[PDB]
């Protein structure tokens, strides 16, 4: 009973969405901007702040309440339409069904929207980490550098138009476009001082990786004078390009996907970011170097063997894994985990378009909430004792015994319990990987799920336990309604999401 | 041990906006405790050559070869999966550039 | 045993106590992130029940 | 152990009795029954058990097992 | 006495001089400490095993007992330099090597005992403590101001800074009162 | 810093002043003035820190007629998917 | 009624303890400590009766259910588990001794931490545990098998490092942590190996597919590998990390520092018959094992020897019982490497049972000892734990296997069936003959040396434990409870294990169907015995006989009484043999 209402109630939600969001900000920009002549916080009660603040929250909630019935719309759509082409057994009809425009608004960019699962997992990522970053990062904000508070609607919206093209160099430039906000984040809103050199090497890191992928876009775009991922089915690359093509994409989307050799400066950055930028960087940044390097992946025909891939892919998460141990800082411990958990989602796109990607899609939104919530305790830690240090802090159990408890389920979903969606991922990409190599699946669940696992766990139970005894004066309160119902939320998604619908994945 | 006089301290950028949580209480720091936080982030080699041989050098010898390794045993499980006619280490193309779930549609 | 105190007399048996949440039950600002995030939840819950279910 | 006293600010769980614990064990458990017997009932629509005593099955009845047609 | 025997990396010529003498350096103690910390030790050791031992013999413990306090009577006389002296130091450090036992009952006294530190006490800064006034009055002025001080309102245990504009009534008359007053007036 | 207002307009806080009683009265040359305000908070007396003081039924109404219509949705559905007006409920049902 | 038959409460009751378990920890301030008490003493007790009822008709008769919670989880590409549970012999036989054991325990965790400050947090803990355990042993896919076998790990992990508050108990934590966290890896290996190659997790279909892949191999890097040898392989390492087996036991005596009821449910049944459960679940996978049937007896036996004489010279009363919990765990490996599979259910009744009775009277003698868990520092306590010196000696006496005890006939049984065949069988059976011969050894020391030697404790406790204005009607260095729950614990423990003995032993076989189809002539010789059997029966006999009289007769002190006591062993020896011959020859 699938017929045309589903199809343009799709459609238009999926272009309104977009318009509601960048009139939002439009709107809260013009009032921003003419209100006052400097643009900088009056320090008073009746600051316009204030209201931006509240139209910024407001805005992102409610777009994610429309994206979530517009995602469930695309599914039903999708479904359906690979009906229409399945059943169509009889040789003289064929699925011939041309759609017409909406008559309000212009395509964004003169473009057509076309839609993917994994793009719509990665707007929804994009939403919830954007909504608990901006949410972790009120304090941060006061006099002179407000303006930080509009980042993550341009965050939504660059994403969003990355996400829904067709157009290869409309991908790259939305890619290229997430670099700047990052950058003036680390670098204006960030209390350490240390942090003014992570920026820079934040950025130059980064930008070696861009220059990479576009020397690959470029090859693509001259060889093959178009900017459709559909015209690319009619030209063929030989040997050469294809494997120039594929080196360079892989090693410049694992330069912000943090492959073996190169995560120095995810390591500085996260060390000396603020708390918020720091659950975005990990929860969602991260990802667009997994999206991008995907459709490269599926849209060009190779002939290499993917060993080599695999193996630095394998390399970076044991040495991420073998690292956990001797770490005091937490901050420091997160980040570990989430390189090796990048890795490891890395690696499932190492086998094209077979079905290693679904373990790949899953374990993405997986890490996406396990690194925002471990970034948030460290948060909570640190705001709450003023250090992150093991040697400094530790009894967070029998004083705050909420925070304690937090940790401690926390790594427990970190574990794996076969309830979450960290088990199926797992899983998924150990069942391919045994077949396909049964030594190295094994060597790699041992340095994973064990030495790395220790590590983790006895830097993280040696700060929940034993007394804190050095300053009673000023030992904190417990946890607030917001970081409760934060966590409580990250728990919820994950045993939820267990119970997706099977037609993806 | 008489207490660190001189160390790595925490600092901020100027014009900081201070953390105020739970009152806004912040104690005196632990010179030793300091230390030990700053001291890693700052440690640095002395001369050329003394990475291999600080620790073991058969240990650091085998981490360093971890790469190496792990090529070669995954060349002979190749070796291995071509024989049987298993899953080989490669980008497979069988979907011919459609995406995995990606609306297909035309206009007019 | 011997000596055992029952909990009238016992000064220091305790009855429940303590604040759930570091919130100021008499607190006189407009916060609005908790209601923020049980809108969070109500929604994605609504929003199971009535669409995804059945 | 000696008691020593605890902060009333904190919620935590030493030496604490509640006067009212009966109506509260009441409320808890009741409640917790219902609940469990609706699992329970919808639970035993997908259980299975093997034939009584003095019941064999009939190899080419229905509820047999059955093979695949190619 | 802190019983931090096995949960220090100690080697064992540390853990020796922890047992037989009250410190890891004997050397700083003088001919008397030494001799007084030795024969206290001995008699701890000989009570450990063979009064409170498995088959205890009284008899054979108390003519142990009496030989010993014996030599240790002839080792306080003695002189710090002595060879003899340095003999009996030997002897009695074989003892107490002798009948080490890995399984030493600690006494539940001591500061690293099995049962220690099993509880946190709380001080009076953490009994004292109430941000909200539940439990102890709280002043809407949120403290009182010394002199030699401006009055400041004191840090919320919660900045949250996620509020809106000041919330009045529906219909809230807020008209300028006293200037629509004077300006009848004149 | 903060910044908002804590005379409120929408009710008056809940307050006591027989706590904290001002001098005003017998001082001598050495000591300092007294202090001016001194009310302090006075709670509803049947206030538990320890847990929600919630006595709404507002979020279990809502749940609860968010499941009814889980319930009649895929009633309807169901019956749509059968090609029916309703249900065909047959005589007996058995285990899965 | 037939509606009780046909549709299971089983599940009703154990739904309710879970749910009051959580819900009691949740809500916590709203009931005190008698509320959290009452509620879940109410919820296991209705669970205990449920499951007591349908004890007898999953034993005797044939029944038993496979219940489905509904769809779980995908886990590939259009595949789906479901949460299924499987209440058969296999499972009933471990979940009944986890229930019973842990409703005992239950009641005497009360009396035991007395006026401690977090006596709730205890039960809840011991709830939640045996509310893990049971779940695991009622799996009925792999998923729920490890689901189970990690919940486990983890709520150990919180009854031991119980005192969160020391650094000390952390590490002891930390390293059945490590333990547990290699067990999974294992596991779960080993089921991605099962998916991988049949598709499937649900355990019952794998119990009827396996034999079709038994001239099956797999391809490791330079190495081409039995499918069944790999499997049994990593399924035997778990199995032998949970069960503490020689090597991987380390982290058990560590593991004592946890509260005495805490140490009786992990170290009686739950955590260390966890792995003997596994080997209980997949019988035919480790039927076609060549790794099995050499690795099962030389590691069983090597660690029964182990385990018994170390056990024979610990002080500490929780050491000793750890020793002899791991002796008794190499003795079921061993016993399962028999091939009866009903000698294993009986030696886990038996030992579970009088493991859980002795730790819980040794429990409130370190109760009365003020923590003091080493018997160098106590002696003449059967004045002051009259009750503890009674049922401490009917628990040794059965637990160490004496003879005219039920715990003889799991040593027999077990002896019966002892396969000859192996190359290192000289080895195997010394090491058993040497560790069955070691319960004497540890029974009499703890008995005697707590109870009837010398005063070798403090002062304090004796002089303050008997004051005049101590003396009432009302005076006990115990509780009453703990009392009748361990006379109730003892009770039911003989009324149990002589039921399973007459469905098993007797002529007449009436137990259920063990769903194995490997069977062996080890009855023949527990049915028809032959001469030189008996007389190998009678060797061990008389090597324990003269222990005996070692332990008795051996004077280590000068006494008043040395003199008499060689008088009274030359006595005994006379008598006995006049006895012999009076008895055999003239009337
Ligand atoms: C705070 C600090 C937190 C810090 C956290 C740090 C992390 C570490 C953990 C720390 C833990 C301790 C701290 C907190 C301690 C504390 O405060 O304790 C006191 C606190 C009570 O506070 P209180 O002072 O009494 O105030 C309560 C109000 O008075 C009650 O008044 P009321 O009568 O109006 O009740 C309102 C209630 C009325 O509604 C209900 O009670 C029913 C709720 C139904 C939820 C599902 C709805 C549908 C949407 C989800 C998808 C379903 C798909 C289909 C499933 C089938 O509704 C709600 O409360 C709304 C909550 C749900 C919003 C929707 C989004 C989430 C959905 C899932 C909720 C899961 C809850 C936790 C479960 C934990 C165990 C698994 O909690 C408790 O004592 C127990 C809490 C849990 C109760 C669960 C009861 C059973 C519910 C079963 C529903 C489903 C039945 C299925 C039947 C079978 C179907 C086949
Ligand atoms: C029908 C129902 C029967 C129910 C029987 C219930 C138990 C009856 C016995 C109650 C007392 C048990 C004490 C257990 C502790 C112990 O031995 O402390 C050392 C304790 C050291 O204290 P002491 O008095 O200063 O010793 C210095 C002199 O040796 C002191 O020398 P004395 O002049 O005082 O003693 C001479 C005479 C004094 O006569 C009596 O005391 C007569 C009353 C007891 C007669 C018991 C039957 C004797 C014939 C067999 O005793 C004998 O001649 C005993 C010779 C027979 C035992 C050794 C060889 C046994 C081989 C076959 C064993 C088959 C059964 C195995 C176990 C079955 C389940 C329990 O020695 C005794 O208590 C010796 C007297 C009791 C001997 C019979 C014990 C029977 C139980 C089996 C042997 C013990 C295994 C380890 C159990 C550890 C606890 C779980
Ligand atoms: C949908 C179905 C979901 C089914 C699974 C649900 C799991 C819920 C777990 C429990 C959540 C609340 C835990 C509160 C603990 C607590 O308060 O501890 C107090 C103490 C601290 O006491 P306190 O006095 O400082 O604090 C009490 C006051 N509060 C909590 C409000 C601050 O915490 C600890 O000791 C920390 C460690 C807790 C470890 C708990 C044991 C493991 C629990 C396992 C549960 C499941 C077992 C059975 C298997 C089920 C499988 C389906
Ligand atoms: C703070 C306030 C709320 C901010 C967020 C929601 C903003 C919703 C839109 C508010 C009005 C924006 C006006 C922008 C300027 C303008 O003239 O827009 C007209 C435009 C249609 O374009 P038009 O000029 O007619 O030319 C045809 C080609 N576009 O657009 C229109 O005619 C309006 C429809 C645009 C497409 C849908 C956008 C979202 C609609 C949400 C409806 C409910 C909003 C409720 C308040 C929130
Ligand atoms: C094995 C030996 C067990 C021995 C248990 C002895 C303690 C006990 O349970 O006594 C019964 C108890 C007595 O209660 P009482 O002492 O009067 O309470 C004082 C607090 N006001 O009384 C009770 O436990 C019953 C009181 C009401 C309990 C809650 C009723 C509602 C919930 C029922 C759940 C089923
Ligand atoms: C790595 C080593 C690989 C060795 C070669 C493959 C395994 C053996 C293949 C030949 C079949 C065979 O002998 O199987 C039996 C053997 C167990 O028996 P075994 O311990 O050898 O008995 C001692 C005899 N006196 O079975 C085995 O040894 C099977 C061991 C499987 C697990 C190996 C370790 C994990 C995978 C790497």
């Amino acid at each position: 009973m699938f017929n045309l209402n589903t199809i343009y109630l799709s459609r238009i939600f999926i272009e309104f969405n977009f318009y509601f969001l960048f009139f939002l900000f439009l709107i809260s920009s013009i009032i921003f901007y003419f209100s006052k002549i400097i643009s900088i916080q009056n320090l008073n009660q009746n600051s316009v702040f204030n209201f931006l603040k509240l139209a910024n929250i407001f805005g992102i909630l409610i777009s994610f309440f429309i994206h979530i019935i517009s995602f469930w719309f695309y599914c039903i759509y999708s479904y359906n339409l690979s009906l229409n082409i399945f059943s169509d057994i009889n040789l003289y009809n064929s699925n011939s069904i041309e759609l017409l425009n909406n008559s309000l608004l212009p395509n964004y960019f003169k473009s057509n929207i076309t839609i993917d699962f994994f793009g719509l997992i990665l707007l929804t990522l994009a939403y919830i980490v954007g909504f608990v970053s901006i949410l972790a990062l009120d304090t941060r904000l006061y006099w002179k550098n407000i303006k930080y508070i509009f980042s993550f609607t341009i965050f939504l919206l660059i994403v969003y138009v990355y996400v829904t093209v067709s157009n290869i160099l409309l991908f790259f430039m939305c890619y290229e476009l997430l670099l700047i906000p990052s950058f003036l984040i680390v670098y204006f809103v960030s209390p350490s001082r240390r942090a003014i050199q992570a920026s820079l090497y934040f950025v130059i890191w980064t930008q070696l990786g861009s220059l990479l992928v576009l020397i690959a876009i470029s090859y693509i775009i001259s060889i093959t004078n178009t900017y459709e991922f559909n015209d690319l089915k009619y030209f063929n690359f030989t040997n050469s390009e294809s494997t120039i093509i594929i080196f360079l994409i892989f090693l410049g989307f694992g330069f912000k996907a943090p492959i073996w050799p190169f995560h120095y400066w995810l390591t500085k950055t996260h060390v000396e970011a603020p708390s918020g930028f720091s659950i975005y960087l990990s929860g969602f940044l991260v990802k667009t170097a997994l999206y991008g390097f995907y459709k490269f992946n599926t849209s060009i025909f190779i002939d290499i063997d993917s060993s080599i891939f695999i193996a630095i892919c394998i390399m970076g998460v044991v040495d991420s894994s073998l690292k956990m141990w001797g770490q005091t800082d937490l901050k420091k411990l997160v980040a570990y985990g989430t390189i090796q958990e990048m890795n490891i989602i890395y690696l499932a796109f190492c086998w094209g378009d077979s079905c290693a990607i679904l373990g790949g899609i899953l374990f993405s939104a997986t890490h996406a909430f396990l690194s925002a919530l471990m970034f948030f305790l460290v948060d909570c830690i640190y705001r709450r004792y003023h250090t992150r240090s093991l040697v400094e802090v530790n009894g967070i159990l029998h004083i705050t015994p909420n925070l304690g408890l937090s940790i401690l389920f926390m790594l427990v979903f970190f574990s794996g319990i076969p309830g979450t969606i960290k088990f199926i991922s797992e899983f998924y990409i150990f069942s391919g990987l045994l077949e396909a190599s049964p030594f190295i699946c094994f060597i790699l669940m041992l340095v994973a799920n064990v030495l790395g696992l220790i590590g983790f766990s006895k830097s993280w139970f040696n700060a929940t336990f034993g007394m804190p005894k050095k300053n009673t004066k000023y030992l904190p309160m417990d946890l607030s309604f917001k970081e409760s119902y934060i966590i409580l939320y990250c728990f919820f998604f994950l045993f939820i999401f267990s119970y997706f619908s099977s037609i993806f994945f | 041990a008489a207490p660190p006089a001189a160390f790595f301290l925490y600092f901020f950028v100027p014009d900081n906006f201070p953390s105020a949580q739970s009152g806004f209480r912040t104690a005196s720091r632990n010179p030793f405790q300091v230390q030990f936080v700053f001291a890693y982030d700052n440690w640095e080699y002395k001369y050329c050559g003394q990475w291999w041989s600080m620790g073991s050098l058969a240990v650091n010898v085998l981490f360093f070869v971890v790469p190496l390794f792990l090529w070669l045993i995954l060349q002979t499980q190749s070796d291995q999966s071509s024989n049987r006619d298993d899953n080989s280490l490669t980008f497979y193309f069988s979907n011919a550039g459609f995406f995995f779930f990606q609306i297909y549609t035309n206009t007019g | 045993d011997a000596y055992y105190h029952d909990d009238t007399h016992e000064g220091l048996m305790n009855e429940p106590h303590g604040y759930l949440t570091m919130d100021d039950p008499m607190d006189l600002r407009p916060n609005y992130e908790k209601s923020a995030l049980e809108l969070l939840f109500l929604v994605s819950g609504g929003a199971i029940l009535a669409l995804m279910l059945g | 152990f000696q008691k020593y006293p605890i902060p009333r600010y904190l919620h935590v769980g030493q030496w604490i009795v509640n006067k009212n614990w009966k109506w509260n064990t009441f409320h808890m458990f009741f409640p917790t029954a219902i609940l469990c017997f609706m699992v329970w009932r919808n639970s035993m629509i997908s259980t299975a058990k093997p034939p009584n005593y003095g019941e064999y099955v009939d190899p080419q009845s229905p509820v047999a097992p059955k093979a695949i047609k190619y | 006495s802190k019983a931090y025997y096995f949960v220090k990396n100690f080697s064992w010529a540390e853990v020796s001089n922890l047992l037989c003498y009250g410190t890891k350096y004997p050397t700083v103690l003088n001919h008397q400490q030494k001799v007084t910390r030795l024969y206290r030790a001995t008699l701890r050791r000989v009570y450990a095993h063979q009064v409170e031992g498995y088959k205890t013999d009284f008899k054979q413990y108390n003519e142990n007992i009496t030989d010993i306090g014996k030599d240790f009577n002839k080792m306080l006389a003695l002189k710090p330099e002595s060879l003899e002296l340095q003999a009996y130091f030997k002897k009695y450090e074989d003892l107490q090597e002798e009948l080490f036992d890995p399984a030493m009952i600690i006494d539940e006294s001591r500061p690293y005992a099995a049962s220690s530190g099993r509880y946190y006490i709380f001080d009076d800064y953490l009994l004292k403590f109430d941000p909200f006034g539940f439990y102890s009055p709280k002043l809407l002025s949120e403290n009182r101001p010394e002199e030699a001080m401006p009055f400041y309102e004191d840090y919320p245990q919660n900045d949250s800074h996620w509020n809106l504009w000041e919330q009045f009534p529906e219909d809230f008359e807020d008209s300028n009162a006293e200037r629509e007053a004077i300006l009848k007036s004149n | 810093r903060q910044n908002f207002a804590k005379n409120i307009t929408t009710t008056d806080i809940p307050k006591d002043s027989h706590h904290f009683a001002a001098k005003r009265s017998g001082f001598t040359q050495t000591e300092q003035a007294p202090f001016a305000y001194n009310d302090v908070y006075q709670y509803p007396k049947d206030y538990k820190p320890w847990n929600y003081n919630y006595k709404g039924n507002g979020v279990l109404l809502a749940l609860f007629l968010g499941s009814a219509f889980s319930l009649v949705a895929y009633e309807r559905s169901y019956a749509s998917k059968t090609g029916r007006y309703q249900r065909k409920v047959q005589q007996n049902y058995y285990q899965i | 009624l037939d509606f009780l038959n046909e549709y299971p409460i089983i599940l009703l009751t154990g739904l309710l303890f879970l749910f009051t378990t959580i819900f009691s920890l949740i809500c916590l301030s709203y009931l005190g400590l008698y509320g959290v008490f009452i509620l879940n003493l109410a919820s296991i007790l209705l669970f205990w009766l449920s499951m007591l009822y349908y004890f007898n008709l999953i034993v005797s008769e044939n029944y038993y259910y496979y219940i489905s919670l509904g769809k779980w989880m995908y886990l590939s590409n259009g595949f789906r588990v479901s949460f299924d549970l499987l209440i058969d012999l296999t499972s009933i036989s471990f979940s009944f001794l986890t229930l019973t054991i842990g409703v005992f325990v239950y009641i005497y965790t009360f009396s035991y931490f007395r006026y401690e400050p977090l006596v709730e947090r205890l039960i809840l803990f011991l709830n939640s545990f045996m509310i893990s355990m049971i779940l695991l042993v009622s799996s009925g896919n792999f998923i729920v098998l490890f689901l189970g076998w990690e919940l486990i790990g983890l709520t150990s992990f919180f009854l031991i490092n119980f005192w969160s508050t020391r650094v000390g108990t952390l590490k002891a934590a930390f390293k059945a942590f490590s333990f547990n966290k290699l067990s999974d890896l294992f596991l779960f290996f080993a089921i991605l190996i099962i998916f991988s190659t049949t598709y499937n997790l649900d355990i019952l279909s794998f119990n009827n597919q396996i034999y079709l892949y038994e001239s099956y191999n797999i391809d490791m890097f330079y190495w081409s590998i039995n499918l069944i040898e790999i499997i049994s392989f990593f399924f035997i390492s778990c199995a032998f990390i949970k069960s503490a087996q020689f090597g991987a036991h380390i982290w058990l005596p560590d593991s004592m520092e946890a509260p005495v009821p805490a140490s009786a449910l992990i170290h009686s049944a739950t955590l260390v018959s966890a792995g003997i459960y596994l080997l209980l679940r997949l019988s035919p996978l480790f039927e076609l094992s060549k790794y099995a049937y050499f690795i099962l007896p030389l590691i069983g036996s090597v660690t029964a020897f182990y385990g018994g004489l170390v056990s024979a010279f610990q002080s500490d009363t929780k050491k000793t019982l750890a020793y002899s919990t791991i002796s008794h765990c190499g003795f079921l490996m061993v016993s399962y490497s028999t091939g009866v599979l009903e000698f294993v259910i009986l030696y886990l009744y038996v030992h579970g049972f009088f493991k859980a009775a002795t730790f819980l009277c040794v429990g409130n003698v370190n109760r009365f000892n003020r923590n003091i868990q080493d018997f160098k520092r106590m002696g003449g306590f059967y004045k002051y734990l009259p009750f503890e010196c009674l049922a401490s000696f009917v628990c040794m006496i059965n637990l160490s296997g004496l003879p005219l005890t039920l715990g003889f006939y799991i040593k027999h049984l077990l002896f019966i069936g002892l396969v000859e065949s192996y190359t290192l069988y000289p080895l195997i059976f010394s090491s058993l003959i040497l560790g069955a011969i070691a319960g004497v050894f540890y029974s009499y020391r703890l008995f005697y040396s707590i109870f009837f030697d010398t005063k070798k404790g403090k002062k304090a406790i004796y002089l303050q434990a008997s004051r005049i204005i101590l003396n009432s009607k009302f005076y006990s260095n115990t509780s009453l409870a703990s009392n009748l729950s361990i006379t109730f614990l003892v009770l039911i423990s003989y009324t149990v294990i002589l039921y399973l003995y007459c469905t098993t032993l007797n002529n007449y076989y009436s137990l259920s169907d063990l769903k194995s189809i490997y069977i062996n002539n080890a009855y023949s010789y527990f049915y028809k015995p032959d001469y030189n059997f008996l007389n190998a029966v009678s060797i061990l006999n008389w090597f324990v006989i003269i222990l005996l009289i070692s332990v008795i007769y051996l004077n280590w002190r000068w006494s008043y009484y040395y003199t008499k006591s060689i008088d009274s062993l030359s006595k005994f020896i006379l008598f006995s043999f006049f006895f012999f011959i009076f008895s055999k020859y003239i009337l």
